[PDB]
């Protein structure tokens, strides 16, 4: 009998398209299907509409588009986990799957034009209110305004319909106030454990005339070092210029949140032309702490407290740098892309995240395996090395470990790291593998892709399949579904892939096939992959000033400036003194925040591949049900282990 | 002010989505100007200095400027009415300069101070109004009025409670000062 | 030179403006007139061969028409105020825009005058 | 001087395009796309005139990737280019018609081999990784135990060595390390041998063109 399968996200979402692709395989005919929607438990029949006929001209495919409405009812119960049945009606056939629906509907971005506000002062703060997909959404948003203790000042309720999506508000802090970390927290309707919210402080202060950076040469101090940490002290004009001042440093170990300072590292270093140094000798640093034992000292990190004062005496600006680490090795590893599942015989990847000890990622530093170290690369500007290796078709579980092979240093420098993979398992042990390899660079939206589909299997089973079924996540929904033929005996079958603007800015690929096979039992085999794409705007938007001519323009000089975004759009706008990002340079957002959030809110948290087809499912994000009777694993934990 | 400037842009577009644009820098500096360096707050009837800075950043050329501080009947310094304080500097290139004045405030609110600088043998001039908060002499302090818990079933019988709250003497308040009094409503959350 | 930024002082002193509008308003207007009718205009005239001849007829309908143009300044600010309250800071702070943009298009026009 | 009248605002060329293909694995398309007085063009979207799903953009070297799924069968192969950029009629979108040929083998055993290899802007000193496709039945496919692949660069041998492969791969990956010495191109020579037939040596080779940034 032909086998129904349906594919749908494995986390739901309140008042949202929310596809789920219908497909059919060895279907004959035109194969109508309704599918419903009931609540779990009972039947509150929540939605039933949206039903698709299926046609063989068109491989038997089909997705039906809908949104769950937001009732009182997933509103009544906020504190445990609920779910949902999706059921479908392929004829005579029924199918029926539960699912965990979430509660969130959206993300609440909060841009302050400034940082700090001094008491008495305005505050002026926009909320955007975009929906899972990242588009202008109508919904109602509670704002409240929280002081540093803990207690709700201000609330309102306001509506974002007909405002596209920007809701601009103000509050006027009394004259009167406790000085402290204030804080703005906002909520949606719908689900008001969700809790968004932003960081301003107020505080005393009057604005700088300079701005101070203090640069260490190497964002790390080695321990075995005989020269001692070097910090350059680079103080210059907010308005571009140069100072001629005087300069205090002071070093202090910072270990856990206990500050310990060092007396002796006091310095008075004369700042000329706007630059200047200081030492710091290692018997310093080791007689400062207690314990003058070295390797103690791995872990903890030192932190810069400089302050520059004018030659004429005017204006002192304080400027702190905290968090260089203490680490014998100048490299770190990390395998937090890696695939922990491999395939036997089969080419695996090994995606290395060598990164700086501080945490930024590392440039062009060789990485290496142990056994067979002919195998080298270099990690791109993203600080992530390819590798490749040839795995033996033994189940046995295969250790790799990694260690970076810079020259100029010794072995005792270089990192290191240890990793366990376990093998790919198939169904009755039918040696039934699926592989799909592909580029992984620095991709851009439009350059193409070309996805290489690796089947492995005996020459007898080889002609049954005749196609493969391959779905595209991204942000927590589906893209784009299709067919790719392949006719027998083509070992290999390419599938040209059109990466657009809205694959930003991580889609997760997977792919499948079916046959029959063992002894008439059906079965599934799958894959998945993990792509990375370049973080940048969906849109283009630029803002560069028309005068090209006059440089440095007068104050109360009028100037001309071009805002390059695309037809249609809503603009907001704010200019913000950098004396203030001087003074604080935190909490603010940035297109990075905005990635960063959305990619944190996924649903699957495994870089491709997986135990098993289940298992590969499960960890991609989706479930998968058949008419027969084959099935995923079971979710119902929101955030993953 | 004589400072740089950073703009951000946001976009909302039906269609794209949300994007956030790389700060933009403006500068916007001129080849003289003043930068009144001021304590944000001071306190009444009781002398601090402040500092005027006549930056020149031209080219080799040399200035004479002459500064002023113009009287203002909320602070008591060297000006009045009829007498002026007149100081006739020079400001070698690529250099500053820092002129300290003596001001005394006189009444509490949010006070004013300016300076005015004219170039010799040049036509060039600029001056900055800024306004320091002047405060009275005093401290935080935050005594409880008043504690209760509400129970009308158990506080006051008949299902009812009436709570007196008396006002805080505030003997020591200073005269001529605002005094807010927030207010806290919280409930007992009882469960299980 | 010299002697044409005495005379361009002297036009530029004889500008009467009322005292009893509010103290921001005139502070704004004359720093918007001083600072783009004035500081472009001394910069351009200060650098003339001392015997070069200057005009002054145009200067004084400039004058004539900074004259006129501010009362229509202070016209929007008082009662023309529909955004806001009448003698209010926003709305004199939303007219200033048209303001100093029609005085640097005034600028940008006049600067033919000061050469024959 | 040299600006020309050309009813097409595009080019096509099939210079780097290899006029030989391996039936049942994926011949490559190196179109060439330049404007029309012969600078490279750039970021225009090239397709195949059948099953027009299939489509890519050039790089910024002129050049754009293509893939076709060949059928395994002997008959001549032809392939037809033509852009499809928006905002143009059927008549100034270029084209241009190419017919390739099938791979000769010896003794028709269909003993093929292909070697897929990334084509971008390559850098020296980033990695590269090429594919070693494999096409024999399994009676066959235990005898091979290694690959020689050899590096032509300025026509001379950079480098040999030998890949190892033990049997019941279908593919093996072989990573490279392009040097400052490998500018400005090199040609990747791959070629294996065992007995074949009934007593007759066989020996089967291909070959790859890859650029280098200049
Ligand atoms: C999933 O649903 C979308 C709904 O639009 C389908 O998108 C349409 O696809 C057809 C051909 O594939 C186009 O002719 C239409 O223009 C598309 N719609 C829109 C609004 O652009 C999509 O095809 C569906 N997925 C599959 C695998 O069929
Ligand atoms: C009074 O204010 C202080 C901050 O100065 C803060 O601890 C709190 O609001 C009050 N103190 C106490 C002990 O409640
Ligand atoms: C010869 O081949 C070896 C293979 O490793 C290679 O290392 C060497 O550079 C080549 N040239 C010479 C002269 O050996």
């Amino acid at each position: 009998s032909p086998m129904y399968s349906i594919i749908t996200p494995n986390i739901l979402r309140l008042e949202s398209e929310e596809t789920m692709v219908l497909e059919a395989h060895d279907a004959q005919g035109d194969v109508p299907v309704t599918v419903t929607v009931h609540d779990f438990p009972g039947k509150k029949l929540v939605l039933s509409s949206e039903k698709t006929v299926l046609t063989p001209a068109t491989n038997h495919m089909g997705n039906v588009t809908f949104t769950i409405p937001a009732n009182r009812e997933f509103k009544s119960e906020k504190g445990r986990n609920k779910f949902v049945t999706v059921q479908a009606t392929f004829g005579t056939q029924v199918v029926e799957k539960v699912v965990l629906v979430s509660l969130q509907s959206g993300y609440l971005f909060i841009q302050t034009d400034k940082t700090i506000y001094t008491p008495g002062s305005t505050v002026l703060y926009r909320i955007f209110t975009v929906n899972h997909k990242l588009l202008p959404v109508g919904r109602t948003v509670m704002v409240n305004i929280e002081n540093p203790e803990g207690i709700p000042v201000k609330q309102d309720s306001l509506s974002s319909q007909n405002q596209l999506g920007v809701l601009p508000l103000s509050w006027d802090i009394p004259e009167l106030v406790n000085m402290g970390q204030w804080k703005i927290r906002a909520y949606y309707e719908n689900s008001p454990q969700q809790v968004f919210s932003t960081e301003f402080e107020v505080k005393e202060y009057v604005l700088p005339s300079f701005e101070v950076i203090v640069e260490p040469t190497e964002k790390f101090y080695y321990i075995y070092n005989e020269k001692g940490l070097e910090v350059t002290i680079t103080a210059r004009f907010l308005y571009g210029k140069k100072v001629e001042g005087t300069a205090f440093v002071i070093f202090g170990i910072q270990d856990g949140e206990q500050r310990i300072s060092l007396p002796e590292s006091l310095k008075r270093i004369p700042i000329e032309d706007g630059s200047g140094e200081v030492v710091l000798s290692r018997k310093v640093l080791l007689d400062g702490v207690q314990n003058p034992r070295a390797e103690d000292l791995v872990g903890k990190s030192l932190y810069v407290s400089a302050t520059v004062i004018l030659h004429s005496g005017s204006d002192m600006v304080q400027a702190e740098r905290s968090g260089i680490p203490i680490v014998t090795s100048p490299y770190q590893i990390h395998f937090t892309k890696t695939p922990k599942y491999f395939k036997p015989g089969m080419p695996f990847d090994l995606m290395v995240f060598v990164t700086n000890p501080d945490g930024s990622p590392a440039y062009r530093v060789p990485v290496a395996v142990q056994g067979e170290d002919t195998v080298q690369s270099l990690t791109q500007g993203d600080g992530v090395a390819k590798l490749s290796i040839n795995t033996h078709p033994s189940q046995k579980p295969l250790s790799i470990t990694v260690r970076t092979k810079k020259q100029e240093l010794s072995e005792a420098e270089q990192a290191t790291r240890t990793m366990q993979a376990l093998p790919y398992s198939t169904v009755g042990n039918s040696n039934n593998y699926l592989h799909l390899s592909v580029l992984r660079t620095e991709l851009r939206p439009g350059e193409t892709l070309n996805v290489n589909f690796l089947l492995r299997m005996d020459r007898a089973h080889e002609a049954k399949i005749r196609y493969y079924t391959y779905l595209i996540m991204n942000k927590g929904r589906l893209l784009k579904a299709g067919r790719q033929v392949r006719e027998p005996g083509q070992d290999l079958v390419v599938l040209p892939l059109s990466i657009t603007t809205d694959f930003i800015p991580s889609f997760r690929l997977v792919a499948y096939y079916t046959l029959i096979g063992a002894s008439g039992q059906r079965e599934v085999v799958a894959d998945s992959v993990w792509v990375d794409v370049k973080d940048s705007c969906v849109g283009s938007l630029v803002v560069k000033s028309g005068q090209s001519e006059d440089r440095q323009p007068v104050p109360g000089q009028q100037m001309t400036l071009k805002i390059e975004g695309d037809h249609g759009a809503r603009v907001v706008l704010v200019a913000v003194d950098k004396g203030v990002f001087v003074l604080n340079k935190k909490n603010k957002l940035t297109q990075s925040k905005i990635w960063d959030v959305v990619e944190k809110a996924d649903i699957g948290c495994t870089p491709g591949s997986g135990k098993d087809y289940a298992g590969v499912f499960s960890d991609a994000g989706l479930t998968f049900t058949s008419s027969s009777g084959q099935q995923t694993a079971q979710r119902a934990e929101l955030q993953c282990p | 002010s004589i400072t740089t400037w950073e703009i951000l842009a946001v976009s909302m577009s039906d269609k794209k989505g949300i994007c956030v644009a790389d700060p933009f820098e403006v500068t916007v500096m001129q080849d003289f100007f003043i930068d009144l360096r001021l304590p944000y707050s001071v306190v009444r009837n009781e002398q601090v200095e402040i500092r005027a800075v006549l930056y020149n950043y031209r080219q080799n050329q040399e200035l004479k400027v002459r500064v002023e501080l113009l009287h203002n009947p909320a602070f008591c310094s060297l000006a009045t009415t009829k007498r002026r304080h007149q100081q006739t500097v020079t400001i070698p290139p690529k250099s500053s300069l820092s002129v300290p004045y003596v001001i005394v405030p006189l009444k509490t609110g949010l006070q004013e101070v300016e300076v005015k600088a004219a170039v010799y043998h040049h036509f060039i001039s600029d001056g900055v109004r800024k306004s320091l908060k002047v405060v009275p002499e005093g401290i935080r302090m935050n005594k409880t009025v008043a504690v209760r818990t509400l129970d009308p079933e158990r506080l006051g019988r008949e299902g009812v409670q009436k709570e007196d709250i008396p006002p805080a003497d505030l003997s020591d308040q200073v005269p001529d000062t605002e005094s807010e009094t927030r207010i806290l409503l919280q409930g007992t959350p009882v469960a299980q | 030179a010299n002697n044409h930024i005495r005379t361009v002082l002297k036009l530029f002193r004889t500008i009467d403006l009322d005292d009893s509008k509010k103290s921001f308003y005139l502070t704004a207007a004359k720093y918007g007139i001083q600072t783009q009718l004035r500081e472009p205009i001394i910069r351009i005239v200060g650098g003339y061969l001392p015997s070069t001849k200057l005009s002054e007829a145009c200067v004084k309908n400039m004058i004539s028409e900074v004259y006129e143009i501010e009362g229509d300044f202070y016209s929007k600010f008082s009662y023309a105020c529909e955004d806001h309250a009448p003698y209010s800071v926003e709305c004199l702070e939303d007219a200033r825009d048209d303001y100093l943009t029609q005085l640097v298009e005034l600028f940008k026009e006049t600067k033919k005058c000061l050469r024959e």
